[PDB]
């Protein structure tokens, strides 16, 4: 048995940190978000 | 040769091809909503294909 001092549980809290390495475009789940203009045979106002 | 093509003429007499005269202030291009949105998404076109 070893007997050891350590950091009472109220002076400690955890935190959840969200880690990314970039920010994703406004299309995100699109995989092709270019098929809009390029199907727009009538023209766009 | 500006005589005889005519630069004596009164300018009542040249009317429009429209009957009305014309002042437009339309507010325009800028260019800031363009570049915005090609930083948050380059993979879309503005320019369409007709």
């Amino acid at each position: 048995i070893k007997t050891a001092p350590v950091v009472p549980p109220t002076e400690q809290r955890d935190m959840v940190q969200e880690e990314r390495v970039g920010t994703p475009v406004k299309n995100a789940g699109n995989a092709n978000p270019a098929a809009d203009s390029d199907n727009a045979t009538e023209g766009v106002v | 040769s500006m005589l005889r093509n005519w630069s004596w003429v009164n300018v009542h007499n040249v009317h429009s091809v429209t009957g009305t005269s014309e002042n437009v202030v339309l507010a325009g291009y800028v260019g800031l909503s363009r570049t915005h949105d090609y930083i948050m998404d380059t993979r879309s076109t503005p320019a369409t294909s007709q």
